[PDB]
């Protein structure tokens, strides 16, 4: 009859209205034993509910938890996630030997004393045999292949192994001795009939693949010809302590006795892999983004996409910037406010990122962008209550501010818990939910000191936690 | 949605038995009520147009409320998704 | 006393449905590819109730149920498949190993180039 | 998340025992009798699971082998 | 401590020993003669021994497994196990000629193909020779016993099968012409000569029977005065299936071709024997239904268990009415006031079924319990805000409402959820957050109107939800 | 002795744990001066010893009562009907066990039962066991 959840009672029941219907049961009375087989039957049943509770969950990418499954419907949505980056450490250099030359040419390798591989990103330079140089964990991989038959959408395949530290991919087409660097745009979008172009993909069983043209739409690679895969590899956020010095290993070996390296820098700036979870968010909202950059919301998911570390982001449209100022300003005029804020980056700074991954995004028309600094807005919450007695009251004034600071502190995860752009304030509904998921106050009061509504476009309300008020008293049990 | 199902694996004259029917028809019954409509909404979720009503509102919220229309036009719905989803290529214009 | 119910057969064996999924999609592969170390025989009226039955005579195992099930496509015992079309069945073993190698290590799975 | 559901032979040996509740009825277990009823049951169940199992797998884009699908 | 004794073989071997002292005696060890006697002196102390063992070791509760052993367990804890109860039900009687009588009296048996005896237990009234009894598979034992003497808690036991299948018991003391009826009966109280009647008794020969008691428990029979024992007894579990005809005797033998017995209502659902363990189990833990109460708490706990449909039962004593009162009271002086609510019952209703429990439990001591009145204190909730436009405000409002009725409302559960006895607080902070988990809201903010607080101890509090102010609007551009 | 006690249906007593007082002295800037609640610790004689609350150091420096308290945990699956269900224990862990706690995990829901003896105040459905020793 229906998907709602039955009872066992409810169960036994159909069924012995349904027995005593039956006439077989009438010429046949005394089957006390169909009494337990029902029951049995029952707890079969049951758990088969259970099973097709669990079939509805996994139907559905916003049921379905699993990273199989959230898979399976991202590549559906032709979407993919982002490879952890190299950190980055600031190392000091100091050649032992006059033989050493004070530059040190590009991409030198270097091993970790915690058995790390890491490369330089430049060209080394000794001032007098000193010098200084940024380097990040940093590891090299490579996978040649040769074409034996011919099946339209060339396809290639990858191996975990590598790919749970691939940051950056190169392919190389060698055709008859002509090695040429092949472009990749996504669903063969702007491809002809021969153009140099690769679709990657995820696959749920989080294998890695490429594909290649028809003939019809995008190139197909002759016979006999190879494909060079160029692998660069990290393990995300490697940090160590500064002051500890470096081994050069492989051809750098050899200056490896020559040249002494110390770190002076604790190895930073690293970024790993993604959640499931956001994994999952990103996929539902790329599904919104449509596989186009067009509007403002576009804008920021791609923006938050492609700049790691941003706490979040905002910005408003040329009609939304107009109407907020009230006049059909020209020069406002295909011009979109933009603003944004870092755990750890100023407004400044992050204007001047957003301002460079803007100039070298060409995927833009006459796209104008004016930034504003993000204007944070703190305010107090003075909590008045009695609480369980049986608790020390230190201890229970320390969690209270811990998850204060948590749940709506200046660099919480609460304005941005999607990270897809859409970034969102604190509300006093919100709070007074979470303190009473808390639960530990009997009762309780919240006066919010200085409390301030944001206008969305930079404003940043948050708690300010330190200078929160804390009436604690002793509930009486 | 199986009509004499066990009467292929059992021999003639247990098949005409009084109790043996009595067990198959009652757990027809019971796989008929509590198994099979969760097939007939995969079923349906196989075909765009076939999505039962359930399936088609989730997939509507899935996204969000902000994302669809309002209508009482339940047949329209599958359609009207389709070009909502078909028209992202076209849907500057 | 010591003893615990199995059995080293079931291609579910591997508890997730996706796994479970792309292995049926390879195998489904095969058997409709014509290679030659594939069995060459039609249907049997009584399959439609009991396709498993030409897997219990050929080999004496049910464990190809699910084999010819999604070599038929079909919809219910209920319904009947065609008398004559084209069934193929691999060396068992073959699945043996190729379901060991993936619950094991089939990790690479499609193609391993170097270590 | 995910789903599991354990194999033949064991639903039958849990199935055994909770019958072998009834002491008047906990022995028929090792007969043909039980077997075949153990195993008809087994088999129905296994049709629903193994059948909407393959539902859910084709009700993927990529998992279409079927021509109809 | 501990006893121990050894072994056969041992015991064998020093006993040879020490007859081997007389040297005119002691070489006629070795044979089969002293194997003989020393076999025989050892299965005897055998028997004495591990027969001693075995009584001390049935000499515990839980020890006994003989049915007669646990049985004597039960009589000693005053308890009987569940004996067998046939099943009973609905018999079709079709007469087959004139001279059957229309009227068919209860005390009649009826023979099966088994013979076993069907007892009638209503009178059949042959409508145009259609005619209907109940009927059940039973019998009537009848033994008798003359009073030997008059020894206090004189004993009378029965027989095996009597005790084995003794279903029901019927005690007719018989004097010159007059019959009374005694029956068993325990939990003795009250001065003076309670009853005259006789009580149980068991014996470890698996028999059952009663004692005759003198002074005020209970009264001999004279001497040569009988004691008439009829035994309802029956099978067992007892199947009658539709579709038998039956072949009444005794009276009825010569009616059994005038009237026929047609089974057309199937008869089955009686009861056999359980196992030992269990109804010892249930004999020595049966003592938790003894009405055992002991503090105000067990009061409200056991009138909410005994009525019903209460919202919540609660008492105050002396104490909890000085800690309302917050001043010495010349009047609450081991008084305690119980309050409560049930939605269909009125504070008169709730006083006088409180009552009325007191009188049925007779438990108590220089305490005086009188009924509190129980004042309703309702108070309103404004919600102002806006929802979403894919929601409708009227469907969110009822089922707001709906759902604050339930949980929260005059007629709410959340007063005692556990059935326990327990009266539970409504406050603020619940309410919201009940409306919070019910997650119809966008933005809003709450108001309470009226807020009549409660002392806990009688006051009503409870959501006004039909006044209600809900200024829900659509959150729109 | 244990089975007459048994039939009065009376129990003794667990011994309690023996708690000393301590000095924590952090060797390392990266350790908090918030030390979460019941963090584990062996002593020098091999006895393992349980914080009773949650220990706080002050710039580095603080005191706390440990007592010798250890954690064990038996997890079971009903499989079949008994009328008084029951569950059965191991000298091995009952030399030295001190608390006991009872959840009931029903189709997820996990619920900490209550216990009155010889099912005092139970209802039809109270979540109600009792606890008794075996002269064994």
């Amino acid at each position: 009859m229906s998907k709602t959840t039955p009872t066992k009672d409810s169960i036994r029941a159909e069924f012995e209205e349904l027995v005593e219907k039956d006439s077989f049961w009438s010429k046949f009375v005394g089957s006390q034993f169909v009494s337990m087989l029902t029951l049995f039957i029952t707890q079969i049943v049951y758990r088969c509910f259970q099973y097709a509770d669990a079939a509805l969950a996994e139907g559905f990418i916003s049921t379905a938890t699993r990273r199989s499954s959230i898979l399976a419907a991202a590549e559906t949505n032709s979407y993919v996630g982002t490879k952890p980056t190299p950190s980055s450490g600031m190392i000091e250099i100091t050649a032992t030997s006059e033989d050493a030359p004070a530059v040190i040419p590009k991409n030198m390798p270097l091993i970790s004393d915690d058995q790390y591989p890491y490369m330089t990103m430049d060209v080394c330079r000794l001032v007098d045999g000193t010098g200084t140089v940024e380097v990040a964990q940093l590891e090299i991989q490579e996978v040649t292949y040769t074409v034996t038959a011919a099946k339209e959408f060339l396809e290639v395949v990858l191996s975990k192994a590598l790919t749970a530290v691939c940051y950056k991919l190169e392919v190389f087409v060698t055709t008859d001795g002509k090695t040429t660097q092949w472009s990749s745009s996504t669903m063969f979008r702007l491809a002809g009939s021969k153009s140099q172009v690769y679709v990657e993909f995820y696959k749920p069983s989080e294998q890695l693949g490429v594909r290649f043209g028809d003939g019809l739409i995008g190139q197909i690679p002759p016979e006999g010809s190879t494909i060079t895969l160029k692998v660069w590899c990290t393990n995300g956020d490697i940090t160590l302590v500064a002051g500890q010095n470096l081994t050069p290993v492989d051809s750098a070996a050899n200056l490896a006795n020559l040249i002494s390296v110390k770190t002076t820098t604790p190895i930073t700036a690293g970024t790993d892999a993604e959640t499931t979870e956001i994994t999952r968010n990103r996929a539902q909202y790329y599904l919104a983004y449509d596989d186009q950059v067009v509007w403002g919301g576009d804008y920021t998911y791609f923006l938050v996409r492609n700049i790691p570390g941003l706490s979040w982001v905002k910005a408003w449209g040329e009609g939304q910037q107009e109407k907020l100022d009230g006049a059909y300003n020209v020069q406002n005029i295909n011009k979109i406010f933009i603003s944004g804020w870092h755990p750890n980056k100023s407004q400044s700074e992050l204007e001047e990122m957003i301002l460079a991954a803007f100039k070298k995004v060409p995927n833009e028309l006459n796209k104008k962008f004016s930034y504003k600094e993000v204007r944070k807005l703190p305010f107090k919450i003075t909590i008045t209550g009695r609480i369980s007695a049986s608790l020390t009251i230190e201890n229970v004034t320390d969690e209270l501010k811990s998850a204060l600071e948590t749940k709506f502190g200046r660099d919480s995860t609460f304005f941005d818990p999607n990270r897809v752009g859409k970034y969102i304030l604190i509300k006093k509904k919100d709070v007074w939910a979470f303190i009473e998921t808390l639960g530990y106050f009997r009762d309780f009061y919240l006066e919010f000191v200085e409390w301030n509504e944001s206008n969305g476009f930079y404003d940043f309300v948050y708690l300010d936690t330190e200078n929160s008020t804390f009436n604690i008293s002793y509930e009486e049990e | 949605m199986q009509r004499s199902w066990f009467n292929h694996r059992l021999t003639s004259a247990k098949q005409k038995s009084l109790l043996y029917k009595s067990l198959a028809d009652l757990v027809q019954s019971m796989m008929d009520t509590f198994v099979d409509p969760w097939l007939e909404r995969i079923t349906n979720r196989k075909s765009i147009f076939s999505m039962s009503k359930e399936d088609l509102e989730t997939r509507t919220n899935e996204l969000g409320q902000f994302f669809t229309i309002r209508t009482s036009n339940s047949s329209s719905v599958p359609m009207l998704l389709q070009q909502r989803l078909d028209e992202i290529h076209f849907k500057g214009t | 006393t010591r003893q615990y119910p199995l059995s080293r057969y079931d291609d579910r064996n591997i508890a997730d449905p996706i796994l479970r999924a792309e292995l049926r999609k390879e195998v489904m592969l095969m058997c409709e590819s014509n290679d030659k170390n594939l069995t060459i025989y039609y249907v049997l009226p009584d399959e439609q109730y009991r396709p498993d039955l030409l897997a219990y005579r050929m080999w004496g195992i049910a464990e190809l149920r699910w084999v010819v099930t999604l070599a038929a496509g079909l919809e219910d015992e209920s319904q009947g498949m065609t008398v004559g079309k084209k069934l193929k069945l691999p060396p068992a073993t073959w699945i043996r190993e190729m379901i060991r190698h993936f619950q094991y290590d089939g990790q690479v799975i499609g193609t391993l180039s170097i270590a």
